[PDB]
């Protein structure tokens, strides 16, 4: 229990900060915003129709390419101002920096064109609490805490200027 | 260029200076703290009787309620467009400091911290890194301190002690 683990972020235009995670075996990589204002992990699903603009320019998670994927299928929905974000629960191995964690996440099958088509990243890693988690899905940082590998139960953000 | 960095299990001293100052969460379950004021220049225009602040790393801007931001912008001379607020680019560098009263400290953003200075011309309009967003209950009504804030203040989210720590970011 002596590790700190870091993730380099990309700054897009002072409005979007994102870095890389890997989902599955072998790892399918995704750019994600690490968001203290939400508690879920979401990535687009290979099951998102190409008739959704937000899905056509982003990386899609494919369960049928992962050997460590465990099906769940519970439909879950996020209520956004521009429309509904919906998808379903899946479990797989998520790598963040030097850390591997088995995690439940949502695979998105539909989402409003806006603002999602304007994101340079593919998904979100929620860093908030189980209390605000849709479906009371255990947040990733809670699964990292449970591992007892961290030096401290903290995480920190640096954001540069562009 | 290094766009940013998240550390899990610690912080990175090469990216902040001095020591952290901490504020306790209002209630566990959300990364929200008490705010005790917002100063334009040296006068406390807003949140004079305390309000809430969400420390939201997934937000681009500092946000307040429509009423609070109407008032903030009225004081900055900023004009409401459809989505954002703007100023004539030439007045950008003369905009007053804005301070957020959090814990024992004032967190001061200068104009360079919140004006998108894409030009210095009076014929051009420059955007502000502050927007109005009405966040519905339970979380809100609340301010949200997004990237605009985090850029200036290295932020630590502490689950062990249920606190948020701010130190001056080293760029
Ligand atoms: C391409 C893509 C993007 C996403 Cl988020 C995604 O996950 C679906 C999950 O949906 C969402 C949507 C909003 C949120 C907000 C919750 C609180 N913080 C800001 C977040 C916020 O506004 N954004 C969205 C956002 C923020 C900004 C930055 N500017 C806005 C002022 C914040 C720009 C674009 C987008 Cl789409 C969350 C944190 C990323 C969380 N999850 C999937 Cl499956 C695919
Ligand atoms: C999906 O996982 C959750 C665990 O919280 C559970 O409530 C639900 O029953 C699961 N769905 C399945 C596999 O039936």
């Amino acid at each position: 229990g002596n590790t700190t683990s870091s993730v380099i972020l990309t700054n897009y235009m002072d409005t979007q900060y994102y870095g890389e995670i890997g989902i599955g075996t072998p790892p399918q990589t995704f750019k994600v915003v690490f968001d203290t204002g939400s508690s879920n992990v979401w990535v687009p699903s290979s099951k998102c129709s190409r008739l959704y603009t937000a899905c056509v320019y982003h990386k899609l998670f494919d369960a049928s390419d992962s050997s460590s994927y465990k099906h769940n299928g519970t439909e879950l929905t996020l209520r956004y101002s521009t429309g509904t974000v919906s998808g379903f629960l899946s479990q797989d191995i998520i790598t963040v920096g030097g850390i591997t964690v088995t995690q439940m996440f949502g695979e998105v099958t539909e989402m409003p064109a806006l603002p999602f088509m304007l994101a340079e990243f593919d998904g979100v890693v929620g860093m908030g609490f189980i209390e605000q988690a849709i479906g009371r899905v255990t947040p990733i940082f809670d699964n990292i805490i449970s591992q007892g590998v961290l030096k401290e139960d903290v995480f920190s953000f640096y954001y540069n200027r562009d | 260029s290094l766009g940013g960095q998240i550390v899990l299990g610690g912080s990175d001293p090469q990216h902040y200076e001095g020591n952290f100052h901490y504020i306790n969460l209002i209630k566990t379950g959300v990364w929200q703290i008490q705010m005790k004021g917002v100063s334009v220049g040296s006068s406390t225009l807003l949140c004079e009787d305390g309000c809430l602040a969400l420390v939201d790393t997934g937000a681009s801007y500092i946000s307040g309620s429509t009423s609070s931001i109407e008032k903030l912008m009225e004081a900055l001379g900023a004009k409401k467009r459809l989505f954002d607020y703007v100023v004539k680019c030439n007045e950008g560098p003369t905009l007053p400091d804005i301070s957020f009263h959090l814990g024992g400290k004032e967190y001061t953003l200068t104009s360079a911290d919140y004006v998108f200075q894409e030009s210095y011309s009076s014929k051009k309009l420059c955007t502000l890194a502050i927007h109005a967003m009405d966040i519905p209950p339970p979380t809100g009504p609340t301010w949200a301190l997004g990237a605009t804030f985090i850029r200036k203040f290295y932020t630590e989210f502490d689950r062990r002690n249920n606190r948020i720590g701010f130190a001056l970011a080293r760029h």
